[PDB]
């Protein structure tokens, strides 16, 4: 239970983290009228 | 006449309607 | 030229078949996660006690449903809403007889269709479109919340959600009737209003596109080959249609601007669908539809029936034959 | 019947089925008064109650049950303080209403002192409530 | 028995759908 | 430039069209 | 010759305030419970 | 369930992941920054990557 | 008409409000005589309550919603919720009416006469949307602002007249909490608590010692911030990381007040410290835990052995156990076994609700809250029709707490569709295509077919 | 000619400051005058019930409907 | 048919004698019924102990019996149980009991003889409406 | 209710509430007034 518990955590926080530090990424550039 | 006809068969029936409800809501049982 | 600009770059990719972005990286685990515990839990899961009255319900295939009666059966009334992931069960047998996939399921699914109304307006900035075919999104959004979080938050248990089954839907359905009357209320006849419009516009400009389609196809052909994908020049003439339609009705009511026309289109669902869905959001905290029973009495005072009485009737008997065994005392108050 | 009219009242009150109108004092002066036999009995039998529970919170104190501790000052001393505040006025003296917010100073003080469950100063406490307590009633008089 | 033929069905229905998405006519503008 | 009319010669044409297409 | 804007503000309120009376006899006489 | 943990950790083992996680993506997300021209503009965006 | 015409802005009228992006005066003065509005609003509803109250009714009985926000600051309420005296409410309800002559005043100034742009005439005041420096010293003068108002609630509660503790000794009572909780682990511990059942996050409040001790953290944080952002400008991982444009600002704080509306929305649906249930009525739980102690009280005064009593289904009839082996009161209340509130915690001991007590010592106070509770329920139609919906039309009541709840989660599910709006549109007239594809050059006909 | 373009034109105001309130007041004596109930049949607050007729009156025949119709409707 | 007074008359004593309610006193009972006991007694039940209700058999066979204006007056002023043994003044509304019902202090003797009025011309309007419960609605 | 010295002042605060609807009402004969702009 706590195994399944801590790998839950662990994919959880890598995808938030993803998406956190992703979209923190200058992502408002990401556009077709950049320059 | 048929602007006139069509206009106001829509008319006359709505505004005698609406002042029979409007007497209606006074009947007071 | 480095390992975070390589990887968002292509996260960020308008190039792979389907598009992921940010709000992609939270919507596909999540959104796979979710089928898979549904289609396991629909083929193959115990019976769920979700009046917690120790009266397990059958859901599933192999235990003796089809595809009509068969569901992921909601939570045990003894869960409440309290958090209920496997981790939290003494066993994954006790995890499934208190209906935890139905938590599972309803929690990553919900944060799916978030992602995915996220990642409509990603694609959207990377094409160079214009956002709110997300805002549209967000009215089916809202109503799934309605149903699967919101109710149970303002009822206080995962069993008044509804199930993830069909004939589990209609007995949501008829119990909220019973206990609700959101037919009699009137932000579910906005939305009954709203999907009836929806189909009388769709049929309505489709068959008036349809209908002044432009002559670009021969006999022996069907006249879709009429347009060519990417083309610059309309398929149907606008002024046809909106002429018919105008002599169909009066000149006034046509739409004879066409991105107006579209912009009603797309308003008149998604309204309609933001209201019901916040009727059923208000309705979770227990602000019913009206109640006109027994409004008319004659001279004397005594009840003259109308049919709000007749549907009285109705919403009782649902009422009473609800969760036969699950009540001790008279009032439903929860 | 076959010409009769309608009642028809214009925004009247007369009428069985109009809305205007306050439902109470319309037909006469209420038969409550306040400080009547029944309720001063529940107040005073109450207040005299009171002093039994402070005696069981103290015994609790001693024993450190802390949760039944704080309950006993909230089970059947709920109506503590209306009734304290319903026989003060009674007496309608200084000294009592002084000797009553004390009372509910040291009360509070000794509920913050059970969550911190702190014996010694819950034991002080305690005994400084029912010293307070016992001083407004022989203040008030009647219990 | 049934449930063979309810999950034959399910998936023979997914499998539609995958081919649809992963097989599709590729859109091209003509000349 | 990009490739747009490259890949699928036959999209959006029936089979008399792009078979008259191909006999040119 | 009488400005639109005007017609138009009298007339929703006279509308309005029918309705309103619907809304009042909704809440008095018959049809009240009461 | 229903105990009041912070973040539901109950055990300590939980916080490994929790902070050294976002640590790791911190860490590539710094090599990105660092390379940027990081002075002001004065714009609704900064077009600059 | 230059500046106010579709014309010479590009906007139509219904989105008219769109032309003060860049006026900055006229945008002050629309801002100042909207909040006019809300302290209108406020004090002529807070008159309206205090004309339409009626002394013998409890508030929530009397579709009264904010005489006991005033009630539970302490104005005008004695031992037991009662209302004594309803003059404060009359005083704060006439100084928020006059207030509103003097704020409507500015706004129409400075809508109608006022500088149209502020930058020139007013630098100190002026401001660019794009200024990061400017817009973020604005922000910290009105997080300063913030902190002030939670400091003033923290002394009302400290030191002026002090606030209404329902869970007093006692009854509950207004009365001075002198020692606030100003341990980080508790104030801070609410805020990572779960949402979900028993955890509550910040709707847990259980006393009010929590509560002031917090907002004296939240006064002190609100200062300390704003001090920061006068004296600071945003970093350059925040510069890159949003949109610096007043429509983004505004979806920024769209998405909040949407988050604090739903927060509040469940607030005044499950908390009963804060929103006691004298004054705002009964929670749903709290209703439905009062019919299960009410029948449990009626049929053990019948003779029957409540503990031992065996319901249809082989659960307890009128107490078990929950699924943490705690006895709670049966039923369908079983989901609500949560609940604590002042009338019912007398009866709970450490494993639960106390056999004995619930035996020997259920006192008659409680079955008379019960009672009430139970008859009082938040069930009620939108025409106000207390009850089931199957119910008939002599009762006229629905809660006060289901008109809250619903009033702000409807809110609060609107301005998130609001933010989605405006930042969506803030992203797009950022990146320059919030008006449409440009035929010249298309993105997407560049783009690399798929498939 | 267009709509607005009569709405702002005086003439109609002199006509429908008599024509429009002539018939809002002859639906209210239409119904104040009691005779909607008995052009249509419909009970007054003081005939839903009488003597022997405190149930629920009920037409079980189709072809002699009028005859009973009189019966309980005798009043 | 009319609110005639053959509808508005009810029992006054035990011993058998009549009164005729005026309208507005049965106008005044019912705005009373449902201000002050509607939330328990709404359609002549009990809420909170419906073994018993308001219906007459239930208030004839009441010891003593409350169906009549005077008994019922008395019931509300000093309730008791169904067997008129035990007092429950501090469980029921009452005037004498007011404070801790608050509901009760407005009323006076008029008030309890309009609210006993509504109670006995309930169960004339409807044959088995006052005190059937859902099955009538 | 209110203070004795302000009940005949009742009738205005029973519509004081419901002033700030009439102000987004307001604004659309505003616009109304000036033919939509
Ligand atoms: C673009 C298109 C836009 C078009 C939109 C146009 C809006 C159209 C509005 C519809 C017409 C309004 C009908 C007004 C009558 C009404 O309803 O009338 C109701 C009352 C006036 O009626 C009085 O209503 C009272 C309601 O009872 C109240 O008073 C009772 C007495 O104690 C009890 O206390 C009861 O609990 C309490 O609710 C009593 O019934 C009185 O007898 C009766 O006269 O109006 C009120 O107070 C006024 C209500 C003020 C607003 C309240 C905010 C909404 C409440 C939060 C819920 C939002 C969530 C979504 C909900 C879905
Ligand atoms: C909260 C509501 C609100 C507020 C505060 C404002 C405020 C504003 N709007 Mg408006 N607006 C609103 C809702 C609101 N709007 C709505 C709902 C719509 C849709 C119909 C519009 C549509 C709209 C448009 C189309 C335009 C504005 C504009 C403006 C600005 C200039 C007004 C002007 O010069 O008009 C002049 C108006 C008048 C001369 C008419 C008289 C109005 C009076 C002053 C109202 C009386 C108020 C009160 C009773 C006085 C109390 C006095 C006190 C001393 C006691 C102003 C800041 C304009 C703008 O952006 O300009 C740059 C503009 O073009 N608005
Ligand atoms: C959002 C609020 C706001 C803002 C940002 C502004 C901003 C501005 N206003 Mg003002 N204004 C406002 C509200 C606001 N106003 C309101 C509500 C009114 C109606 C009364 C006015 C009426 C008004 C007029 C009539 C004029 C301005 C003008 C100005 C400009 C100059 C200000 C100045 O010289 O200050 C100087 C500051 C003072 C004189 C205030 C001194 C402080 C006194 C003594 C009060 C102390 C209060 C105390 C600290 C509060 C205790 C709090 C406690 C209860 C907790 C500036 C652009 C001028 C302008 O634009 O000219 C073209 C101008 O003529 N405003
Ligand atoms: C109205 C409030 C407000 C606003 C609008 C801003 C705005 C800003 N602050 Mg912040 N700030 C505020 C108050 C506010 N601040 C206060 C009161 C303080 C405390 C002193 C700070 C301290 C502060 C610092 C020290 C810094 C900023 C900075 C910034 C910028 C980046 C914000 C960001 O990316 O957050 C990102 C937010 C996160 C990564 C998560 C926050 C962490 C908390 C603990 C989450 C806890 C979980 C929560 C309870 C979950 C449920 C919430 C629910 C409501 C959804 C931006 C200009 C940066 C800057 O450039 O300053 C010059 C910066 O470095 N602020
Ligand atoms: C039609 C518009 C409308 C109306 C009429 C209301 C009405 C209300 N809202 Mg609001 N609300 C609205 C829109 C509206 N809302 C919208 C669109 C949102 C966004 C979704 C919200 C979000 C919202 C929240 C989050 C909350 C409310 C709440 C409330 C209630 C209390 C108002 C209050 O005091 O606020 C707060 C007032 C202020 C911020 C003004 C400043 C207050 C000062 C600082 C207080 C000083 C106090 C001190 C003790 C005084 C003495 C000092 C000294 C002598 C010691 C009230 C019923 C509250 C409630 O009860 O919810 C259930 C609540 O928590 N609303
Ligand atoms: C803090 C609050 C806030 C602020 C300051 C603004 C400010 C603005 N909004 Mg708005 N907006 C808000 C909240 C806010 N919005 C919310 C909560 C939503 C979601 C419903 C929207 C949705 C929205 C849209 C769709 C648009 C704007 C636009 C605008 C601009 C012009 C609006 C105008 O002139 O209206 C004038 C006022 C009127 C014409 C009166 C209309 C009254 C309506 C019909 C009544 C409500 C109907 C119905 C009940 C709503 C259901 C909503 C559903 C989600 C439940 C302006 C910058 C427009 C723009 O140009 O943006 C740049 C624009 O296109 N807003
Ligand atoms: C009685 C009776 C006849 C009632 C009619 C009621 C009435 C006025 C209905 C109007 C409904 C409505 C608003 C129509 C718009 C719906 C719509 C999207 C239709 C499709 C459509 C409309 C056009 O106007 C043009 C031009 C094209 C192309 C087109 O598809
Ligand atoms: C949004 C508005 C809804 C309000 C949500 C409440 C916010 C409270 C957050 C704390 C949650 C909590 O403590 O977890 C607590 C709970 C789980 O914690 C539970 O705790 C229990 C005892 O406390 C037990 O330990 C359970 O085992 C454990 O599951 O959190 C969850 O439910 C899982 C979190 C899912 C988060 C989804 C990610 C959202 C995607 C983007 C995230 C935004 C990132 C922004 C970056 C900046
Ligand atoms: C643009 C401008 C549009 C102008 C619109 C005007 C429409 C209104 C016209 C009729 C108003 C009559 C007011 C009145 O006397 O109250 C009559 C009743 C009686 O209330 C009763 O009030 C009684 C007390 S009291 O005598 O009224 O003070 C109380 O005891 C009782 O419980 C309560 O039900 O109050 C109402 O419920 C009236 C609701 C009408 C609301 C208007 C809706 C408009 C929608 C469009
Ligand atoms: C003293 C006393 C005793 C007993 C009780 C009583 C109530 C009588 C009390 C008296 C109180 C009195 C007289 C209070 C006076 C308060 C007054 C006059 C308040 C007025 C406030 C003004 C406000 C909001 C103004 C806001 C205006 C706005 C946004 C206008 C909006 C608009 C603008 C700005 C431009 C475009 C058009 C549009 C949209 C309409
Ligand atoms: C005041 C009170 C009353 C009752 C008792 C109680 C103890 C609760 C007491 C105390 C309450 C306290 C201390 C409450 C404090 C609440 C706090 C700190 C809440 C935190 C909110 C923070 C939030 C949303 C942060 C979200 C930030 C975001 C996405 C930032 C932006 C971004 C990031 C980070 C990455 C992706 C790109 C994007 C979107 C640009
Ligand atoms: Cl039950």
């Amino acid at each position: 239970m706590f195994t399944l518990k801590i790998v839950v955590y662990t994919t959880v926080t890598f995808f938030v983290s993803l998406f956190t530090f992703g979209f923190l990424s200058n992502d408002a550039s990401r556009n077709p009228n950049r320059k | 006449t048929f602007r006139w006809l069509a206009i106001h068969g829509l008319a006359v029936p709505t505004v005698f309607f609406l002042g029979a409800i409007t007497s209606m809501q006074f009947i007071q049982r | 030229a480095s390992a975070w600009e390589r990887f968002c770059s292509w996260i960020t990719s308008t190039d792979n078949r389907l598009y992921i972005g940010w709000f992609g990286v939270l919507m596909i685990p999540t959104l796979l996660t979710a089928t898979t515990v549904y289609i396991i839990a629909f083929v193959a899961a115990p019976p769920v006690d979700i009046d917690g009255i120790r009266e397990p319900v059958a859901g599933s295939l192999l235990y003796g449903n089809n595809i009509i009666t068969g569901a992921v059966i909601p939570s045990s009334a003894s869960i409440g809403i309290h958090f209920y992931p496997i981790w939290e069960a003494a066993s994954l047998d006790e995890w499934l007889y208190n209906g935890g996939p139905y938590q599972l399921i309803v929690d990553h699914f919900l944060l799916g269709v978030c992602g995915w109304i996220g990642r409509e307006w990603e694609f959207s900035y990377r094409l160079g479109m214009r956002p709110w075919i997300s805002v549209a999104f967000t009215a089916p959004v809202a109503a799934a919340s309605a149903v699967f979080l919101v109710y149970p938050i303002g009822q206080g248990s995962f069993s008044d959600g509804m199930p993830l089954g069909i004939s589990g839907t209609f007995n949501f359905m008829l119990v909220f009737q019973a206990e609700h009357n959101i037919l009699m209320h009137p932000f579910h006849q906005l939305g009954v209003a709203g999907v009836f419009g929806g189909s009388l516009f769709s049929a309505m400009h489709g068959s008036l596109v349809t209908s002044s389609l432009i002559r670009e196809t021969t006999e022996n052909e069907s006249a879709n080959y009429g347009y060519k994908f990417g083309q610059e020049e309309e398929t149907y003439n606008i002024v046809a249609a909106h002429g018919y339609f105008g002599r169909l009705i009066f000149q006034y009511a046509s739409f004879n601007n066409s991105r107006a026309l579209h912009f009603f289109l797309g308003l008149w669902p998604v309204v309609g669908i933001w209201f019901t869905a916040l009727g059923v959001m208000t309705m979770a905290f227990n602000l019913n539809g009206f109640n006109f029973n027994q409004s008319v009495v004659d001279s004397q005072g005594r009840v003259i029936n109308t049919w709000a009485d007749i549907l009285n009737r109705a919403n009782l008997g649902m009422e009473v034959m609800h969760e036969r065994n699950a009540h001790n005392f008279p009032l439903d108050l929860a | 019947a076959s010409g009769d009219f309608p009642k028809q009242s214009y925004f009247g009150a007369a009428p069985i089925s109009a809305p205007f109108g306050d439902t109470y004092g319309t037909a006469g002066a209420p038969i409550w008064e306040k400080l009547g036999e029944t309720e001063k009995g529940i107040f005073t039998r109450i207040a005299q109650t009171t002093k039994d529970q402070l005696e069981q919170a103290s015994e609790l104190i001693s024993l450190g049950s802390w949760e039944a501790s704080r309950q006993r000052l909230r089970m059947t001393m709920y109506e503590t303080r209306k009734s304290m505040v319903r026989l003060t006025d009674v007496d309608g003296s200084k000294d009592a209403k002084d000797l009553f917010a004390t009372f509910k100073k040291k009360l509070e003080a000794l509920d913050r002192a059970l969550v911190a469950k702190d014996k010694a100063l819950s034991i002080k406490l305690i005994g400084d409530v029912r010293a307070s307590y016992n001083k407004w009633a022989a203040t008030v008089g009647g219990v | 028995m049934e449930t063979l033929v309810y999950v034959f069905l399910l998936a023979g229905t997914l499998g539609v759908i995958f081919f649809a998405v992963f097989f599709r006519d590729p859109p091209r503008i003509a000349k | 430039a990009a490739g747009w009319f490259t890949g699928n010669p036959s999209f959006g044409k029936s089979l008399i069209e792009y078979s008259e297409e191909t006999k040119k | 010759r009488i400005p639109l804007w005007l017609i138009a503000t009298v007339g929703g309120t006279l509308a309005l305030t029918v309705v309103g009376i619907f809304f009042y006899g909704s809440y008095s006489g018959v049809g009240s419970s009461l | 369930e229903g105990t009041g943990e912070a973040l539901g950790i109950d055990d300590t083992r939980l916080i490994v992941p929790v902070i050294l996680i976002p640590v790791i993506t911190f860490i590539l997300y710094a090599g990105f920054a660092s390379e940027q021209d990081n002075e002001d503009f004065f714009d609704t965006y900064d077009q600059r990557r | 008409v230059a500046g106010r015409d579709i014309e010479s802005t590009g906007f139509a009228w219904w989105s008219g409000n769109s032309r003060l992006i860049n006026v900055s005066g006229k945008l002050l003065g629309a801002h100042v005589a909207h909040a006019g509005l809300m302290v209108f609003w406020c004090g002529a509803m807070t008159l309206f309550e205090v004309a339409h109250y009626i002394p013998e009714k409890p508030l929530y009985e009397q579709g009264l919603i904010l005489l006991p926000h005033l009630a539970v600051l302490g104005w005008g309420v004695g031992p037991g919720g009662e209302i004594i005296d309803i003059y404060p409410y009359f005083v704060v309800g006439v100084l928020h009416l006059i207030s509103s002559a003097v704020l409507g005043f500015g706004g129409v100034y400075h809508s109608l006469i006022g500088p149209d742009t502020l930058e020139e005439s007013f630098p100190a005041f002026g401001y660019d949307w794009r200024d990061k420096n400017k817009i973020t010293t604005i922000l910290g003068i009105h997080l300063i602002v913030l902190g002030i108002g939670a400091f003033l609630l923290v002394i009302k509660a400290m030191y002026v007249g002090g606030i209404y503790d329902t869970w007093a000794p006692g009854g509950g009572d207004v009365r001075i909490i002198d020692s606030p909780t100003l341990n980080p682990g508790v104030i801070f511990g609410y805020v990572l608590k779960s949402p979900w059942g028993g955890d509550g996050w910040i709707v847990s409040v259980n006393n009010m010692e929590d509560l002031v001790g917090g907002h004296i953290w939240i006064g002190i944080i609100c200062i300390v911030g704003g001090f920061w952002h006068i004296f600071t400008k945003p970093f350059a991982w925040a510069r890159r990381a949003y949109v610096w444009s007043g429509e983004a600002y505004l979806s920024y704080s769209l998405v909040a007040v949407s988050l604090m509306g739903f927060i509040a929305s469940q607030y005044s649906w499950y908390n009963n410290t804060a929103y006691p249930s004298e004054f705002y009525g009964p929670t749903g739980p709290e209703a439905s835990q009062s019919q299960a102690f009410t029948f449990l009280v009626r049929d053990q005064r019948l003779g029957a052995n409540v503990s031992s009593a065996q319901g249809p289904t082989g659960l307890g009839k009128y107490l078990m156990r929950s699924p943490s082996g705690e006895i709670i009161l049966g039923g369908e209340t079983q989901r609500f076994w949560d609940l604590r509130a002042p009338w019912i915690e007398p009866l709970r001991g450490p494993n639960g609700l106390d056999l004995n007590k619930i035996k020997n010592d259920i006192q008659p106070w409680q079955e008379r809250r019960a009672a009430e509770y139970m008859t009082h329920a938040p069930l009620g139609s939108l025409n106000s029709v207390g009850g089931v919906a199957t119910e008939i039309n002599s009762v006229n009541y629905v809660s006060p707490r289901s008109w809250l709840t619903c009033a702000h989660f409807f809110l609060g599910f609107a301005f998130y569709i609001g933010h989605l709006w405006h930042a969506g549109r803030a992203r797009a007239a950022a990146a320059g295509f919030e008006k449409g594809i440009n035929r010249e050059n298309e993105p997407t006909l560049s783009l690399r077919p798929i498939d | 000619r267009p709509f607005s373009d009569i709405i702002t034109s005086i003439r109609y105001w002199i006509i429908h400051s008599i024509t429009i309130p002539a018939l809002y007041v002859a639906g209210w004596l239409f119904v104040s005058t009691g005779l909607a109930y008995d052009i249509f049949g419909t009970p007054r607050p003081n005939e839903y019930f009488t003597q022997d007729r405190q149930q629920v009156p009920l037409v079980n025949d189709r072809f002699s409907a009028k005859q009973e119709l009189e019966d309980l409707t005798k009043g | 048919t009319d609110l005639d007074e053959n509808t508005r008359t009810v029992p006054l004593d035990s011993s058998g004698t009549t009164v005729i309610l005026t309208p507005e006193q049965v106008k005044r009972g019912k705005r009373l019924f449902n201000s002050s006991c509607g939330n328990c007694h709404v359609g002549g039940i009990t809420k909170t102990n419906p073994n018993l209700g308001l219906e007459p058999d239930a208030l004839s066979l009441a010891t003593p019996a409350r169906d009549n204006i005077d008994a019922l007056v008395d019931y509300m002023k000093n309730p008791t149980t169904y067997d008129g043994l035990e007092s429950i003044a501090e469980l029921h509304p009452s005037v004498k009991s007011a404070d801790i019902f608050p509901k009760m202090r407005s009323l006076s003797d008029e008030d309890l003889f309009a609210i006993g009025g509504h109670i006995l011309l309930q169960p004339k309007l409807s044959s088995e409406k006052w005190g059937g419960g859902k099955i009538y609605y | 209710k209110l203070p004795e010295a302000y009940a005949v002042f009742k009738p205005i605060i029973d519509v004081a509430p419901v002033i700030p609807v009439f102000f987004l009402l307001l604004a659309f004969v505003w616009q109304a007034a000036v033919g939509f702009r």
